[PDB]
């Protein structure tokens, strides 16, 4: 969903503590000032994948005290209030699996992951008691029973199979929830597509950073020392080579950024459609929320993205 | 009115522990906003009011009565 | 520099031209004569006299 | 005026169709600029009048023909400019 | 829902017409066009490390040899210019043809048809959509079906009459406290429980909380008759 | 809802007027 937010400031990458370096900038023109307002949209764009996909309402649903869910077990996805920091065991494992000086700034990000989990918690609570009706307008409770039988219904199954079956159908999905925490306690590469995000923007991150140990055709890369040593009409011959190539070490860092936010966004409205027609309703299209006939579904969230446990017949 | 946040030292807004609607957003779940002798004003983002659905089995809501809404959607 | 058909040929780097629209060049007016507008020449010294 | 030529005035130059405008420039502006810092119109020198710099026709060359195996016709299009060459 | 509907466009004109800002989805297309446009011209301002910006000024003052220097860092810069200037328009193309994509899936899924799609043609049920042309753009009034008031009432998976368990063929069953109704599920329309509007499955003695109460059955006075 | 270096604005394929007649 979302990618890590950096501002780059090409003042200092490209000049560091220098005031001829900075003057030999400005004959240069806009793209310094065009290199930032680019990352700062980029930047923003981050926090509306969020709230184009993490929030689907705009109330917040609680389940009540007393949980008669009619045979499943829940307590795996819902969150625990035992712990410090709201979330599921299934998130506390999603958390765990997946984890300067020179002008590159890390922005903190407009929704916390605490924040997050109370998103999911309403998503989770409301399907729960509301079933579908929530997300398509005011709250409706209808009992959990009579919720899989609607959705029995609709996939072609008469809903007596749930009535006669509803002890049978009690185990076999307790039992795979129980499967899903053993899967990804187990196996730390389920999340690799997240695990990614982080390894891109890191490359790119370490990547400018080296650039800047490079002599770009420059006696040396040090400022301090070619004004340390060549006269100040020589100096510049050397100072523009060194930004010449500094400039274009950006260059390449958003160009490369650009691009990658056109997939993350991507992404992320496919995450928002999911959550619309996976999770809120029920879909009828095929293999879009997993395989098998689409029953519903539960959001949980992950860091930088987000987890569907897709319940199929 | 000087104050420290996640993202930074924040000079010039009053902390709220009254959770708003986010206006001007700032990072790490903080908002900031112009209210009441108005002035700036820091709070924490607030995610909507808490509606607790009452369930049980053998109760249900069935609707008496629908409203036709028409929303406007714009793409470029 | 035959006609327009050949430019299309010479754009196109074919000896067959598809049907369609193609931008062969762009058409520019130059300047017609140099046109030359300065302050008046007055405010002589007397150095002829 | 009212035709394509190269202008030199005091210490600028350029190429362009010079008419009179309705702007007026302050007794001390010799010459304007747009909003991207080039030159939209410049003051006589000798005489006082403004005129504003118009750039002189341009445009793109469309060539308007179908398949070789049909016919050579052609039919020329000059892009945003009225007739003028012809 | 005549009244609903003719006030509901009414709003739609007054909303428009106050709030400038709902279209601001496509100003921002003109805005960055605009942006792009004013930068990429301003550039030729620039020196990019030359002695001045103006080509005519390099040639009237240095030598033929000298000029060539200075003439190469105007045009190399120039040409990075117009090199930032492709490839973000090239990017910002991507951004259009995909919301391009999606107008043309709302038109069939939304306009020309119904769609079942949950909140693809807005929140509500949706049952038909009005498109608008907009400048650089389009809009799409999406009719949806939206409950509004609900009651509280009791309900119970199943009937059990004769010893069979009754299920519904369609809608959900309801009680008031006294007689159990049969209704659909987006609006309260009492019906009274027969044969035509249940279906016998299994014995009472398997669904979890079925309740008993008498199954009408029209054939009875048919045949008394 | 709302140059003279050689940038030139094509006009569009359809004109206001036909897409409103779609």
């Amino acid at each position: 969903v979302s990618m890590t937010k950096t501002s780059v400031d090409c003042t200092m990458y490209i000049c560091g503590d220098s005031t001829e370096c900075s003057n030999l900038l400005l004959q240069y023109g806009s793209f310094c000032t065009q290199l930032n307002r680019a990352l700062t949209g980029i930047a923003v764009e981050q926090d509306k994948n969020t709230q184009e996909v993490f929030a689907q309402v705009k109330q917040i649903y609680k389940t009540p005290p007393i949980k008669d869910f009619g045979g499943f077990n829940f307590s795996q996805i819902l969150p625990d209030p035992s712990k410090p920091s709201k979330r599921s065991f299934i998130e506390d494992l999603l958390f765990n699996k997946v984890t300067k000086f020179n002008g590159l700034t890390v922005l903190p990000p407009l929704l916390t992951d605490e924040m997050i989990a109370q998103y999911t918690s309403a998503l989770l609570a409301g399907t729960i008691t509301s079933g579908w009706t929530f997300g398509a307008g005011a709250a409706l409770q209808i009992p959990f029973a009579m919720q899989m039988a609607y959705r029995f219904n609709g996939i072609g199954v008469t809903q007596n199979v749930l009535y006669e079956n509803q002890k049978l159908i009690a185990n076999q999905f307790n039992s795979a929830i129980g499967k899903i925490q053993d899967s990804l306690s187990s196996t730390a590469s389920a999340l690799g597509k997240l695990q990614d995000v982080v390894n891109q923007n890191a490359q790119a991150l370490n990547t400018l950073v080296k650039q800047l140990s490079s002599n770009f055709g420059a006696i040396s890369s040090v400022l301090n020392d070619i004004l340390s040593r060549l006269d100040p009409p020589e100096a510049e011959v050397q100072i523009d080579r060194l930004i010449t190539g500094r400039l274009q070490s950006l260059q390449t860092y958003v160009t490369q950024q650009l691009i990658r936010a056109a997939e993350i966004r991507a992404s992320a409205n496919l995450a928002a459609t999911k959550m619309s027609e996976c999770v809120l309703g029920q879909s009828k299209r095929v293999d879009f929320c997993g395989k098998g006939y689409h029953l519903m579904s539960f959001p949980q969230s992950a860091p930088h993205g987000v987890v569907f446990l897709h319940v199929t017949y | 009115n000087v104050f420290q946040t996640r993202a930074g030292c924040l000079i010039g807004a009053e902390h709220v522990n009254n959770s708003y609607e986010c206006d001007i957003p700032i990072g790490a779940g903080i908002c900031a906003s112009y209210q009441t002798s108005q002035s700036i004003i820091a709070y924490t983002m607030s995610l909507g009011a808490e509606n607790s659905v009452a369930y049980s089995n053998n109760s249900i809501a069935i609707p008496t009565n629908f409203t036709i809404s028409v929303t406007t959607e714009i793409l470029p | 520099a035959l006609d327009p058909l050949s430019e299309t040929k010479c754009t196109l780097k074919s000896f067959t031209v598809e049907k369609g629209i193609y931008q062969t060049s762009n058409f520019r007016v130059q300047p017609t004569e140099s046109i030359v507008r300065f302050p008046n020449i007055t405010n002589l010294c007397p150095f002829g006299e | 005026k009212n035709k394509c030529v190269n202008f030199n005035f005091n210490g600028l130059t350029g190429t362009g169709v010079l008419t009179e405008s309705n702007k007026k420039f302050l007794p001390f502006q010799q010459f304007g600029r747009d909003i991207a810092d080039t030159t939209d119109a410049v003051r006589d020198p000798q005489t006082l009048e403004i005129l504003d710099i118009t750039p002189c026709s341009f445009g793109g060359v469309s060539v308007i023909t179908p398949g070789t195996n049909t016919s050579n016709q052609v039919a020329v299009l000059y892009q945003g400019v009225n007739c003028t060459e012809v | 829902i005549a009244n609903q509907f003719n006030s509901a466009i009414g709003k739609i004109q007054d909303s428009l017409s106050s709030t400038a800002s709902a279209l601001g989805k496509l100003q921002d297309v003109v805005n960055q066009n605009a942006q792009a446009l004013n930068t990429l011209v301003k550039q030729l301002s620039s020196n990019f490390g030359a002695i001045s910006s103006v080509l005519n000024d390099i040639l009237s003052r240095l030598d033929p040899p000298e000029a060539e220097v200075q003439i190469d860092r105007l045009i190399t810069g120039r040409l990075q210019s117009l090199q930032t200037y492709v490839t973000q328009q090239l990017i910002r193309a991507a951004e259009i043809r995909a919301s391009a994509n999606l107008a043309a899936t709302k038109m069939s899924e939304c306009v020309l048809g119904q769609s079942k799609r949950v909140d693809f043609c807005g929140k509500g049920y949706h049952l038909m959509s009005f498109p608008q042309s907009a400048p650089h753009g389009v809009v799409f009034l999406h009719v949806t079906y939206v409950p509004a008031q609900e009651k509280n009432f009791t309900t119970a998976p199943a009937i059990c009459h004769d010893g069979k368990a009754h299920f519904p063929r369609e809608g959900v069953f309801v009680s008031n406290g006294t007689h159990w109704f049969v209704t659909q599920r987006n609006f309260y329309e009492p019906q009274i429980i027969t044969t035509d509007n249940t279906f016998v499955s299994g014995n009472c003695d398997v669904v979890i909380g079925i309740v008993n109460n008498t199954v009408y059955d029209p054939l009875q006075p048919e045949l008394d008759s």
